[PDB]
């Protein structure tokens, strides 16, 4: 397959992916705050999901997250209020594959359920590494505490 | 003969066993005068009352229970009751202060100072009896008072009393819903006593009580004295064949023996049957191979827990009412086919028969009617042990950084016990898992 | 038996306790002459938690007033109950204090200690157990300040093992009284964070705005918030006059209350504040119960309790509805509001119902929690006194008593700490 693109129309095809990049990113920015309230802290990853909350949002919708080891917060592509659900409000994450559209389970203090799929294979092993990090030691947060308070 | 002494520590045990004798006093006849003026209409009473009763000379009866707390307020509201004719002041025994969900306190600086006093009475107790088989403690794990005096009274009856069998009834903390914070605090320390010093112990809570009262006998605002009332009617059920007789007697050593599988696990799952209203008894037929079948449900459970996660070692199956056995046999062919049911590749079969020729009664402004026949079983399963696993993980949660600890340090205990009782408790649960797993 | 030696100090100190003493006579059913009028059951038996058995049957009230104006015991004395209570309790000199501590605390402390000491340890050995001493006072002057850090110091000293609670009034930069009162308060918390179990917090501005915002009230005046703080003291001692079915005790709460000795502050509060005009138009329920004791308005605390996090919740009930929705409740609101609370810690909210309900409401509740917001006071404290220190003015006054400057320089010292726990336990983080 990558023969078929060199031989074919790789460089073209790569001036009109300049051309493309170039379309998108002289559109809009709301998503340029999002990116840097995310971007590289204590904040562990910083990308890009369709969501399902509570079955109040069924139906996925692309929206922006983000992962800290102590809280998890999220933005609707632009949203105003930094959203808040943190992982000292959440007690579970699990993975989930809603009709190959894979997924990150989580339920929270509150009865809640938030299901956040970020888009492909890779970049789902990627954001799924952060989590299996992230909230599973906010479970081994219980065995990794005991040293940093008296 | 089959006589027993109960035990009621804390304000739990003490209403528990106010329950049970109120129900053994309507369901006997026993007036609460404690004499028979029924000298016009006779309504029963011409039975064996010596099991739980004591006969004067002069036709009086005399209860044979001990009232413990440390706390007066529970001793005059029982008191100022309209049974405080029947038994006798000198059974409850009041105190100046109390643990109120406190161990260290009511088991070195509380309750070490009322010690000859109750073992004195116990004695006079047990002289009086001339035959005994075991006794029926009854306290709570949330309770200070129900937990430390516990503890230090049990190890000291099960060093007197070897070949005495020592039962346990409590209150378990519910993991979802709680009275107090400091309930895991007085469970870690008393769940040690009460494996390493006793034979059996029985474990429930109020929140499966609150979902099958809600669920069955469909009421909006539940109340303690239903959750008595289920109680003291498990009591009943279990010590059915003692009071009365049958076509098969199981008394308590012809259960606790095969109940106890291994000297680590003692905690069966006891589950009662039929617990309806009177609407729910009036429009439904009922046999014996629908309700054995419903007794394993997990709705039906006082403990919260899928049976599917684990699997059956050891059960013990009661009957109270007119049982056929035709209906028992039945049951027990069904229930050995279904693949529902899983159990461990080693135990074919195990379970005990016993028919009560005496149906259950009822209570004028209970919410319990009238049933032909009654049903309850005691099973050992694994699956339970993810309550210890709950009970283990707050504990650790609430140990890591020593939160309300240092009003234990300061009463005078040694922090090493903390860490003793997690590595038992841990232990425990490596023993049931090694026991769950099969070949 | 167990009973309860109740104390006094200050003017309006003075007059809370009275307006206390006259509201639980009327509710216990006590006529003004001494005899007893009641017509219930446990109005007999735990009687005698605040009273004292004497011949006739005439009860007689167990509080020791302590003052230095000789203008007060006569205003006290002159009310409708003022002539119930023992003249001897009333123990005052002949100089007033002058809204000084140091000097109150010196001069006025010396000759005058020695009295107020014989009666209570009189009283003290007149009874057979004890479990605590109830001390009423305010900041804001050096009659209740001034004396009543010393009263504590002394009882402590002599009695350990017995119960510390108080209920002395804050001050408020916005409600002020006393030109000095950031150093009167500056010295009164060293002792109160020192030689104290435990202490509320008593406002009057937050109290007369929640009067004026939801009561209505044509004239409020001092009297209002007297009955106010009487019912919340009433309320919060329901579970050792008034045994139900989960009674509750001081010691109790206050080992449950109190994470760690230095922090023994707490935050009351009461249900059912409504205008007069409401009163026969209210649905009396758990949920409406539960929203007036979570939220702020409802609160007599003159900051926000939505500035921080819930450490410890104590919701105590006094009436007869159940058992169930309460813990529901305070599921769902740990549930729902969890960034309010200590995450860390599960579970802070403490279940408490009084099966006896109060003479004249049935429905009442009241609310002990120790919440986040008490460091806005503590800092702005700190500042108006770091501020006041400065040019060492309002000082000479002090140095002629001869007490030094190193007192405030500690003072200021033990301030600063306490805030800086205060504020680095505030954001009480799971892990790094």
């Amino acid at each position: 397959w990558q023969q078929e693109v060199v031989e074919t129309i790789y460089d073209a095809v790569n001036a009109d992916t300049d051309k493309i990049e170039a379309r998108r990113k002289a559109k809009n920015k709301q998503l340029g705050q999002e990116e840097d309230y995310a971007m590289g802290k204590d904040c562990i990853m910083h990308g890009y999901m369709l969501k399902l909350g509570n079955p109040f949002l069924t139906q996925w919708q692309r929206r922006y997250f983000y992962l800290f080891p102590n809280r998890l917060e999220w933005r609707g592509e632009g949203e105003s209020r930094q959203s808040l659900l943190t992982m000292e409000q959440i007690m579970s994450v699990e993975e989930t594959q809603i009709k190959d559209r894979k997924c990150i389970l989580l339920r929270i203090k509150g009865g809640k359920q938030f299901v956040l799929q970020c888009e492909s294979d890779p970049e789902f092993a990627q954001w799924l590494k952060e989590l299996t990090c992230t909230f599973n030691e906010a479970q081994r947060l219980l065995r990794r505490a005991p040293k940093f308070l008296n | 003969m089959r006589e027993c002494i109960s035990i009621h520590v804390g304000q739990a045990g003490v209403q528990i066993g106010n329950a049970c004798w109120e129900l053994y006093c309507l369901e006997h006849g026993i007036q609460p005068d404690g004499q028979m003026p029924s000298d016009k209409t006779i309504g029963g009473g011409d039975d064996s009352f010596n099991t739980f009763f004591s006969e004067t000379g002069a036709g009086k009866h005399v209860p044979r229970a001990v009232f413990v707390d440390l706390e007066p307020t529970v001793v005059d509201e029982v008191r100022t009751g309209t049974y405080r004719q029947l038994f006798h002041p000198e059974q409850l025994i009041t105190g100046k202060e109390d643990a109120a969900n406190n161990y260290a306190r009511g088991h070195y600086t509380i309750g070490k100072e009322i010690v000859d006093l109750v073992l004195d009475r116990i004695r006079k107790l047990a002289d009086l009896c001339t035959g005994l088989q075991g006794f029926l403690i009854f306290h709570s794990f949330g309770g200070g008072t129900g937990s430390g005096f516990a503890s230090l009274l049990m190890e000291r009856l099960s060093v007197d009393y070897g070949k005495k069998s020592k039962l346990e009834f409590a209150i378990y903390p519910a993991p979802q819903v709680s009275t107090a914070v400091v309930e895991p605090y007085n469970s870690i320390l008393t769940t040690h006593t009460t494996l390493e010093h006793s034979d059996c112990a029985f474990m429930v809570d109020n929140e499966a009580i609150y979902d099958i009262c809600r669920r069955n006998l469909d009421i909006e605002r539940p109340t303690y004295t239903n959750l008595n009332r289920l109680i003291g009617q498990i009591v009943s059920s279990i010590t059915a064949s003692l009071r009365f007789d049958g076509a098969l007697n199981v008394d308590l050593t012809e259960f606790q023996t095969n109940l106890v599988p291994y000297p680590r696990i003692h905690f069966p799952l006891a589950t009662y049957a039929p617990v309806i209203s009177a609407e729910k008894a009036y429009h439904e037929q009922l046999s014996v191979a629908e309700i054995t079948n419903a007794c394993f449900e997990p709705a039906n459970q006082m403990v919260k827990c899928d049976p599917r996660h684990g699997k059956y070692m050891a059960c013990c199956m009661l009957y109270r009412g007119d049982v056929v056995p035709k209906d028992v046999n039945a049951a027990i062919a069904t229930i050995k086919t279904k693949r529902t049911i899983q159990f461990v590749d080693w135990c074919p079969t195990g379970f005990k028969v016993g028919i009560n020729y005496q149906p259950p009664t009822v209570v004028p402004g209970g919410d319990l009617a009238k049933v032909q026949r009654a049903v309850c079983m005691l099973s050992n399963t694994t699956a339970i042990a993810e309550a210890w696993a709950r009970l283990d993980h707050k504990f650790d949660l609430m140990y890591a950084k020593r939160a309300f600890v240092h009003w234990y340090v300061g009463e005078g205990m040694e922090e090493g016990e903390f860490s003793e009782a997690r590595e038992d408790l841990a232990a425990l649960e490596k023993d049931y898992e090694e026991v769950g797993v099969d070949s | 038996m167990r009973e309860i030696v109740h104390l006094q100090a200050g003017q309006c100190g003075n007059q809370i306790g009275a307006k206390f003493w006259e509201v639980i006579s009327d509710e216990h059913g006590i006529d003004p002459t001494g005899t007893y009028h009641g017509d219930s059951d446990l109005q007999l038996e735990r009687i005698n938690v605040y009273y004292n058995e004497a011949t006739g049957g005439k009860y007689v009230p167990r509080a020791v007033l302590v003052d230095l104006e000789p203008g007060t015991m006569d205003s006290v004395r002159s009310g409708p109950f003022g002539q119930i209570f023992r003249p001897d309790n009333f123990v005052f000199g002949q100089s007033g204090a002058g809204n000084n501590w140091a000097k109150g605390h010196y001069t006025e402390g010396a000759e005058l200690v020695d009295s107020v000491l014989d009666v209570v340890r009189k009283e003290a050995e007149s009874c057979d157990c004890l479990q605590g001493f109830q001390l009423t006072h305010s900041l804001g002057g050096g009659t209740g300040s001034g004396m009543g850090t010393l009263l504590i110091s002394k009882i402590r000293e002599e009695y350990p093992d017995r119960i510390m609670n108080t209920f002395s009034v804050v001050p408020s930069p916005k409600v002020s009284d006393t030109v000095v009162e950031p150093y009167n308060a500056t010295l009164s918390v060293h002792q109160l964070v020192e030689n104290t179990d435990e202490t509320y917090c008593i406002d009057n501005e937050a109290l007369y705005d929640i009067c004026f915002r939801t009561l209505k009230l044509t004239t409020p005046t001092y009297g209002d918030l007297n009955h106010l703080v009487s019912a919340t003291m009433s309320g919060v001692t329901t579970c050792l006059r008034f045994p139900g079915q989960l009674n509750a005790d001081l010691r109790k709460l206050a080992v449950n209350m109190v994470p760690f000795p230095r922090l023994h502050f707490f935050m009351p509060g009461f249900a059912p504040l409504t205008s007069r005009g409401s009163q026969q138009y209210r649905a009396l329920t758990v949920p409406e119960l539960t929203q007036q004791m979570f939220d702020a308005k409802n609160m007599m605390a003159a900051c926000d309790p939505r500035h921080g996090r819930y450490l410890t919740v104590a919701a105590v009930f006094r009436g007869r509805m159940s058992m169930k929705e309460v813990d529901e409740q305070m599921l769902n609101v740990q549930n729902k509001n969890s960034s309010y609370f200590v995450e860390w810690i599960p579970n802070n909210v403490k279940t408490a119902v009084c099966d006896i309900p109060p003479r004249g409401l049935k429905m009442s509740a009241t609310f002990i929690g120790n919440s986040t917001a008490i460091q806005e006071l503590f800092k702005r404290i700190s500042e108006q006194f770091t501020a006041m220190f400065r040019r060492k003015a309002f000082l000479h006054w002090y140095t002629g008593e001869g007490m030094d400057e190193m007192e405030f320089t500690e003072a200021e010292s033990n301030m600063n700490d306490l805030v800086s726990e205060y504020q680095q336990y505030q954001d009480a983080t799971a892990e790094e």
